[PDB]
RNA sequence: CCGAGGGUAGGGCCCGUGACUGGGGCGAAGUCGUAACAAGGUAGCUGUACCGGAAGGUGCGGCUGGAU
RNA sequence: UGGGAGAGGGUGGUGGAAUUCCCGGAGUAGCGGUGAAAUGCGCAGAUACCGGGAGGAACGCCGAUGGCGAAGGCAGCCAC
RNA sequence: CGAUGUCGGCUCGUCGCAUCCUGGGGCUGAAGAAGGUCCCAAGGGUUGGGCUGUUCGCCCAUUAAAGCGGCACGCGAGCUG
RNA sequence: GAAUGCCGGCAUGAGUAACGAUAAAGAGGGUGAGAAUCCCUCUCGCCGUAAGCCCAAGGGUUCCUACGCAAUGGUCGUCAGCGUAGGGUUAGGCGGGACCUAAGGUGAAGCCGAAAGGCGUAGCCGAAGGGCAGCCGGUUAAUAUUCCGGCCCUUCCCGCAGGUGCGAUGGGGGGACGCUCUAGGCUAGGGGGACCGGAGCCAUGGACGAGCCCGGCCAGAAGCGCAGGGUGGGAGGUAGGCAAAUCCGCCUCCCAACAAGCUCUGCGUGGUGGGGAAGCCCGGGUGACAACCCCCCGAAGCCAGGGAGCCAAGAAAAGCCUCUAAGCACAACCUGCGGGAACCCGUACCGCAAACCGACACAGGUGGGCGGGUGCAAGAGCACUCAGGCGCGCGGGAGAACCCUCGCCAAGGAACUCUGCAAGUUGGCCCCGUAACUUCGGGAGAAGGGGUGCUCCCUGGGGUGAUGAGCCCCGGGGAGCCGCAGUGAACAGGCUCUGGCGACUGUUUACCAAAAACACAGCUCUCUGCGAACUCGUAAGAGGAGGUAUAGGGAGCGACGCUUGCCCGGUGCCGGAAGGUCAAGGGGAGGGGUGCAAGCCCCGAACCGAAGCCCCGGUGAACGGCGGCCGUAACUAUAACGGUCCUAAGGUAGCGAAAUUCCUUGUCGGGUAAGUUCCGACCUGCACGAAAAGCGUAACGACCGGAGCGCUGUCUCGGCGAGGGACCCGGUGAAAUUGAACUGGCCGUGAAGAUGCGGCCUACCCGUGGCAGGACGAAAAGACCCCGUGGAGCUUUACUGCAGCC
RNA sequence: GAGCUAGCCCUGGCCAGGGUGAAGCUGGGGUGAGACCCAGUGGAGGCCCGAACCGGUGGGGGAUGCAAACCCCUCGGAUGA
RNA sequence: UGGUUCGUGGAGCCAUGGGGGAAUCUGGGCGGACCACCGCCUAAGGCUAAGUACUCCGGGUGACCGAUAGCGCACCAGUAC
């Protein structure tokens, strides 16, 4: 049947993404996190 | 006067369709019109706020003329009788001598090729607007301003009147369409005769898809909920109210009044309503 | 081919009979009240409507076949 | 053809008496009701009296033993 | 109670005897035929249907008879629901 | 040494289940160390509204070629979507951007919030909507509307010529719109041809034929032709379109009107440029100087912004045109022509799937377009087939039980069973015919029956065309032939009677409930006069609503019909300018402390003092409630009648052993041979009852009862047969579980049900197919139940707070 | 976190074929004029049958599955909430 | 109302949301309600090293670990998944 994952370029980027993270708090403090601990990425890759 | 149908299906039994009769353009004036914005009961939070709206058909504004006293003396010819899928009532389209077109609420027994007018110097007849403090005592009146150069806001809708009673200084009183009687300042317009299309009221629907189409989504009953959802949810089985009744959020909604008391226009209400 | 009639299926009318139920008639001396006949003790009757253990009562309009 | 009397019928209007309610005044110990009462209403100010407002229904005197209509029936006044 | 699945039915048996039938008996208020009662006997047999989830029971038509109980109210790693 | 411990390793079950749709295979010839599995050929079968082709999303090299087989591939492998390496994606016109706006998002101005932040007009962003210039063929191993060939077109810059008051983010026109039905003429697509072109063919009894087989086009500028869309012309006035305005809008006059004219598309034709089958021969080449014509059917697409009807009344903005303002009229714009200029990103390949979503090369899921032919009334249905694409990545045998899916059955025909569950029956079309009842629509496909193929003969109307022939669509009548049987295969209702519930079509517990539940039109109560009530928010601000009492919120009832009684003492809500109580505050009788004293400081009676509450009334489609005992009639029985006790008042109408009745399978009647169910009745209603509505009701129902007919493998009662498994051989090879095991029966015993203790009996060692009585077999630290001063949801006249309101 | 699911908003798309035959219109009849009656045309509907599409009624299979909801037969809606 | 040991307590002190509201030394605050006496100090403006805290980093040292330990990572780890 239908499962949950049903991927969308548009939709991972502009939910997910850095310009999303970076206008609102709480996103700020995520890359903040994710930096600090050293990911290779900051952010889900969508090819665009 | 109000159609009906034969019973070919079992919606169509008690299905009544306006007579329409009355129109004369069935297509509206293009420089007024504008799209309206549906709202499904929806605030800008984005949140519920009136439960139960939308999936009614798709509409465009009419820009409605509710001042009139824009236009102090200068006569109009009425052009067309219009439908108005945001009003009750129907809508007739005015061609000013200025060459400038407007659409008025239509009252009862306009005719298409007639003159209106607006202002202190107009005649007492169905369809000029005049202030207050000039229309004769007794005479029966639409679309009224509540306070001077504000907008009308009274008895708009289909079928409702308004009737002059008495005068008081820089105030008439008016009986409104609810039976309560106001001062309402001398000063506000207001156009003479009642709002047409009175037989709105002998509608029936006929089926649960006619309220669809209107913009209204079935209303659910409180006793037909649980009790996280509603003061009446819950029990095993039916249930009387078992508590006085009350709304989804908690208050009384059986006499319990609610116009705020120490409201400043309770110095001008000089009679609540009826029946 | 028609054809007495046999068979299948569906209708119409009539007659008998039916748990129970509706009022009707009649029946020497039952119970409850007293509605009508006198102004019958609220004049009566009436078409309708609502009501009441029962006769009845009341509303609305009508009739004199109503009395002083 | 020329005349007439009429609450004959339909429609739109409209006048005054009276009752009830609301508002103000003024005024107090009861009012109402009946065969006699009581329920009811009234010092939270009623009844009686004055002014104002709203609303409905029926049209006093004329009026008669009268007029009109096929019958049921038709009564303020104006016009069609 | 870190689980012994809980009615009835179907299927499949199997055991007990306080025996319903069939076999053998004594007594009888046993003439005969037909019964009543008690004794011995478990080899075999012990029907089909209507009603109800039913067990049980009532009913219909038969029968030599239409027995009573146990096996985790025998049997859900066999079925049903 | 134990923690259902943690991490890792290795065992058991076991050579066991399984190897993923029952669409299906066989042979020959290659290749190679090795072949059922790779390549080639022939035969067979499967899809063909797809299992074929083209897009979009998603994926991200998986494409093409060479070279490989350790791992991946459920077997194999020489093969591959795998490994390595090289190659491959070409645009002014296709899609997106350098254009436009929609929801929404963002946001100068502005508003609000302890902070973070929330709003917010304009403007900006935002598409699969608006707008805008490319079609046919060829070519590569792999790209093509991109390269190439042919013929077309757009924008920007510049110059020339002619023309004109030029000039815009400003004014205006336009763009610009729904649903259902639909005309005219075309095209896409298809069918036929005795005509046109073609390599051949004559078989096996016949045929050298008006025979068989194959094919008979596609794109194209200007112009012309056909069919359509769009659109009045002139003048005078003008105060309206937030300046102006010759534009628009309004008024008047004349002229033009199903037209015409102008303009814009579609189709046809059209210089030219291409394509071109079977067959034969090795994707090529021939066929070939290929032919390229007539008739018909004909769209849901095209002309389009067409037409008509309807109510629920159907985006915006730019491009575009027109008007003027600053300006400027050496400019500028308009038109025609000429040259030059024309950027960025995508383009491979999969794309109903082995490449996307499902951990898998997973019987699941995934939006748009094309989807041929014949017959069956139609069609995208059904069967078979074209183009094309596949035979599903383990096989070979055997022909047990048993399981699955399927076929048939003597006699009986629901006797099965909780229940005809399931499976039969019926089954399309045309014709005849069709009941109660009904809201007059319906019930209705009621029920029940007849017809259905082929041949010859005669004839009626329609379409194209011409009125005719031909083609093609509907019929009518008559005579016959064949079989068991003619919708001869495939697809295609069993019916009726009678109850309960719900009016109805709809909705729901994704994944155990589709229902009587929710909804529903309609009915009633109630709130709300507009900065409305109400709702979300601290606020600003929003929804309500650009609505205004014929409207909007809240509540119950639930089409319609006939109806909806009595109680206001308690709780709620509504009204009540008196009285009672009531806090802060006012007031200051009178006390107190301290100081030498002025003073400073503290407590404090009466009295004035809000909402609330009390009190006084109203109110049921507000919360709710609607009695007990005793006696009485000339057979008896039973009480129309009375006595009394209590209540706020004692249940009306209608219905009743009921979706409600405990006793209960009440009693009687019906139906059956027999009826705890069913229907009809009665009424001592444990415990119906009138908008948590009462009683009925045509029609409707994958709802739930009862009966009948039809027909059946449901059953008496079982038999036989098919295929896919199970079984055997070759290949690959899991699982939960598992203290260890050398693991029998009985009668006892034991923590009370023993393979393991006692006594006795029985018993050589090890498997294979099967069956399920036991190992209190497996699985899940019982959901039931209790316990814990464990937890959470929910309620209220529990407690105590808070929002909110007064 | 609303790429599943629920509701709404904006903008697009889809619904083979067949059956029944409302209003209205025309004509006819009727009447003082009407209502109304017949025929024709017309093509309405939370109308009927049935694919696609959306569902998930009954039963059977599956149950360490092809699948952590599937498969077969059957069945509901299919111009509308 | 907050702070303080101070939870309304005899409740001062310090701070301040609201209301009322001075004086410039003979002015004003404090010494735990309040008054006297005796004393302490000068509110409603600002700045000010050092001694104190911490360890991304660098070095020194361990009756610290020694690849299931020591950081999650001795290794191409915040990786693969
Ligand atoms: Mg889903
Ligand atoms: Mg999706
Ligand atoms: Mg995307
Ligand atoms: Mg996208
Ligand atoms: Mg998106
Ligand atoms: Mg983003
Ligand atoms: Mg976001
Ligand atoms: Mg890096
Ligand atoms: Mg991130
Ligand atoms: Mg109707
Ligand atoms: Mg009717
Ligand atoms: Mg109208
Ligand atoms: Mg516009
Ligand atoms: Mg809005
Ligand atoms: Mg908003
Ligand atoms: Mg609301
Ligand atoms: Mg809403
Ligand atoms: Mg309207
Ligand atoms: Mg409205
Ligand atoms: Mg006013
Ligand atoms: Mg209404
Ligand atoms: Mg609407
Ligand atoms: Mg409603
Ligand atoms: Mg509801
Ligand atoms: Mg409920
Ligand atoms: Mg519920
Ligand atoms: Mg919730
Ligand atoms: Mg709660
Ligand atoms: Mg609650
Ligand atoms: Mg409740
Ligand atoms: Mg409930
Ligand atoms: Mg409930
Ligand atoms: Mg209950
Ligand atoms: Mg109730
Ligand atoms: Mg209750
Ligand atoms: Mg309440
Ligand atoms: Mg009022
Ligand atoms: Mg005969
Ligand atoms: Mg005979
Ligand atoms: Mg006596
Ligand atoms: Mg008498
Ligand atoms: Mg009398
Ligand atoms: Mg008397
Ligand atoms: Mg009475
Ligand atoms: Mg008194
Ligand atoms: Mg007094
Ligand atoms: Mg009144
Ligand atoms: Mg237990
Ligand atoms: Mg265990
Ligand atoms: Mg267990
Ligand atoms: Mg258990
Ligand atoms: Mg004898
Ligand atoms: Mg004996
Ligand atoms: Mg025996
Ligand atoms: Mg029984
Ligand atoms: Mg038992
Ligand atoms: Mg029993
Ligand atoms: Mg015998
Ligand atoms: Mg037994
Ligand atoms: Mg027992
Ligand atoms: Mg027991
Ligand atoms: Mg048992
Ligand atoms: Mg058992
Ligand atoms: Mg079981
Ligand atoms: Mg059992
Ligand atoms: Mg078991
Ligand atoms: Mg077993
Ligand atoms: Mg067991
Ligand atoms: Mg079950
Ligand atoms: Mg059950
Ligand atoms: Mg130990
Ligand atoms: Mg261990
Ligand atoms: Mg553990
Ligand atoms: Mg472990
Ligand atoms: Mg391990
Ligand atoms: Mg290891
Ligand atoms: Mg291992
Ligand atoms: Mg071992
Ligand atoms: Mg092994
Ligand atoms: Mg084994
Ligand atoms: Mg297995
Ligand atoms: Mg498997
Ligand atoms: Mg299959
Ligand atoms: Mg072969
Ligand atoms: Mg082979
Ligand atoms: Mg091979
Ligand atoms: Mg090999
Ligand atoms: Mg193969
Ligand atoms: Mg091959
Ligand atoms: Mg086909
Ligand atoms: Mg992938
Ligand atoms: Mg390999
Ligand atoms: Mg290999
Ligand atoms: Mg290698
Ligand atoms: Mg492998
Ligand atoms: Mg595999
Ligand atoms: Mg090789
Ligand atoms: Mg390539
Ligand atoms: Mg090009
Ligand atoms: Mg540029
Ligand atoms: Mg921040
Ligand atoms: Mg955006
Ligand atoms: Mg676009
Ligand atoms: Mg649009
Ligand atoms: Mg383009
Ligand atoms: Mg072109
Ligand atoms: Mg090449
Ligand atoms: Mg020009
Ligand atoms: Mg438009
Ligand atoms: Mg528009
Ligand atoms: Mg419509
Ligand atoms: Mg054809
Ligand atoms: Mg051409
Ligand atoms: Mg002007
Ligand atoms: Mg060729
Ligand atoms: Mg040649
Ligand atoms: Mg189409
Ligand atoms: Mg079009
Ligand atoms: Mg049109
Ligand atoms: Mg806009
Ligand atoms: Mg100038
Ligand atoms: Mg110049
Ligand atoms: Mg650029
Ligand atoms: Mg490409
Ligand atoms: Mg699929
Ligand atoms: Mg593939
Ligand atoms: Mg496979
Ligand atoms: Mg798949
Ligand atoms: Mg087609
Ligand atoms: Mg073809
Ligand atoms: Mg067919
Ligand atoms: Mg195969
Ligand atoms: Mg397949
Ligand atoms: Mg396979
Ligand atoms: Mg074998
Ligand atoms: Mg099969
Ligand atoms: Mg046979
Ligand atoms: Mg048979
Ligand atoms: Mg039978
Ligand atoms: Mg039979
Ligand atoms: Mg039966
Ligand atoms: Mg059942
Ligand atoms: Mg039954
Ligand atoms: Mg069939
Ligand atoms: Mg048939
Ligand atoms: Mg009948
Ligand atoms: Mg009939
Ligand atoms: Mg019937
Ligand atoms: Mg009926
Ligand atoms: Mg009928
Ligand atoms: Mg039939
Ligand atoms: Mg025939
Ligand atoms: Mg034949
Ligand atoms: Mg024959
Ligand atoms: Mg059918
Ligand atoms: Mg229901
Ligand atoms: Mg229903
Ligand atoms: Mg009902
Ligand atoms: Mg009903
Ligand atoms: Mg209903
Ligand atoms: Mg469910
Ligand atoms: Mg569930
Ligand atoms: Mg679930
Ligand atoms: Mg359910
Ligand atoms: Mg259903
Ligand atoms: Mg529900
Ligand atoms: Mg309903
Ligand atoms: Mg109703
Ligand atoms: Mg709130
Ligand atoms: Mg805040
Ligand atoms: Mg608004
Ligand atoms: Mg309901
Ligand atoms: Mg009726
Ligand atoms: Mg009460
Ligand atoms: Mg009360
Ligand atoms: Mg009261
Ligand atoms: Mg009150
Ligand atoms: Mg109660
Ligand atoms: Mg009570
Ligand atoms: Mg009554
Ligand atoms: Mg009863
Ligand atoms: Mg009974
Ligand atoms: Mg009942
Ligand atoms: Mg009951
Ligand atoms: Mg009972
Ligand atoms: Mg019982
Ligand atoms: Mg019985
Ligand atoms: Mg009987
Ligand atoms: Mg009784
Ligand atoms: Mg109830
Ligand atoms: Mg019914
Ligand atoms: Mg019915
Ligand atoms: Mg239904
Ligand atoms: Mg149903
Ligand atoms: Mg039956
Ligand atoms: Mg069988
Ligand atoms: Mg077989
Ligand atoms: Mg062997
Ligand atoms: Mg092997
Ligand atoms: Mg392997
Ligand atoms: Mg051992
Ligand atoms: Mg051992
Ligand atoms: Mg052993
Ligand atoms: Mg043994
Ligand atoms: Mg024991
Ligand atoms: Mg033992
Ligand atoms: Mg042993
Ligand atoms: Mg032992
Ligand atoms: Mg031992
Ligand atoms: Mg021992
Ligand atoms: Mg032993
Ligand atoms: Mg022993
Ligand atoms: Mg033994
Ligand atoms: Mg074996
Ligand atoms: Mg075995
Ligand atoms: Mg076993
Ligand atoms: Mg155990
Ligand atoms: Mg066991
Ligand atoms: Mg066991
Ligand atoms: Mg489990
Ligand atoms: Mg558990
Ligand atoms: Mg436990
Ligand atoms: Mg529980
Ligand atoms: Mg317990
Ligand atoms: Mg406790
Ligand atoms: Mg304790
Ligand atoms: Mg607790
Ligand atoms: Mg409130
Ligand atoms: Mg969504
Ligand atoms: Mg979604
Ligand atoms: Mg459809
Ligand atoms: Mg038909
Ligand atoms: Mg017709
Ligand atoms: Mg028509
Ligand atoms: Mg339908
Ligand atoms: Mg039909
Ligand atoms: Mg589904
Ligand atoms: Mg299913
Ligand atoms: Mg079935
Ligand atoms: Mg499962
Ligand atoms: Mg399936
Ligand atoms: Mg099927
Ligand atoms: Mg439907
Ligand atoms: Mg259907
Ligand atoms: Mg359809
Ligand atoms: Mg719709
Ligand atoms: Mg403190
Ligand atoms: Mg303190
Ligand atoms: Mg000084
Ligand atoms: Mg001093
Ligand atoms: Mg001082
Ligand atoms: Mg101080
Ligand atoms: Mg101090
Ligand atoms: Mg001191
Ligand atoms: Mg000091
Ligand atoms: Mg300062
Ligand atoms: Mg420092
Ligand atoms: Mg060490
Ligand atoms: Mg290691
Ligand atoms: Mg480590
Ligand atoms: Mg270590
Ligand atoms: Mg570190
Ligand atoms: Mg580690
Ligand atoms: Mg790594």
């Amino acid at each position: 049947m239908k499962r949950t994952w049903q991927p969308n370029r548009r939709k991972r980027a502009k939910t997910h993404g850095f310009r999303a993270r970076m206008r609102t708090p709480g996103g700020r403090k995520v890359l903040k996190r994710r930096r600090q601990k050293g990911r290779w990425r900051l952010t889900p890759a969508v090819r665009k | 006067a109000v159609k009906k149908f034969k019973p070919y299906t079992p919606s169509r039994r008690f299905m009544t369709v306006a007579d329409f009769s009355e129109i004369t353009k069935t297509e509206p004036e293009k420089s007024l019109v504008k799209p309206l914005k549906k709202t499904g009961g929806r605030n800008n939070q984005g949140r519920i706020t009136v439960r139960f709206r939308g999936g009614g058909h798709k509409r465009l504004y009419r820009i409605i003329d509710f001042k009139r006293w824009d236009k102090v003396g200068i006569p109009a010819k009425v052009a067309a009788i219009e439908y108005d899928p945001n009003r009750s009532a129907r809508i007739a389209l005015l061609h000013y001598v200025d060459g400038e077109k407007r659409y008025i609420i239509a009252p009862d027994g306009l005719q298409v090729g007639q003159q209106v007018v607006a202002g202190p110097d107009a005649p007492i007849q169905v369809g000029n607007a005049l202030p207050l403090r000039f229309i004769p005592v007794g005479t029966v009146v639409h679309a009224v301003e509540l306070e001077p150069k504000k907008g009308a806001k009274l008895a708009r809708a289909a079928g409702t009147s308004a009737q002059i009673q008495g005068r008081e200084g820089d105030y008439v009183i008016l009986r409104l369409p609810s039976g309560e009687l106001r001062k309402v300042h001398g000063e506000c317009y207001a156009t003479v005769g009642a709002v047409g299309n009175a037989d709105h009221k002998n509608i029936v629907l006929g089926k649960a898809g006619r309220s669809r189409w209107l913009g209204r989504r079935p209303h659910v009953r409180g006793a037909a909920m649980n009790p996280v959802d509603h003061p009446h949810g819950g029990g095993e089985g039916r249930a009387p109210r078992g508590r006085p009744p009350a709304s989804p959020w908690g208050w009384q909604t059986k006499g319990l009044k609610t116009r705020k008391r120490r409201k400043p226009s309770s110095r001008f209400i000089i009679a609540r309503r009826k029946k």
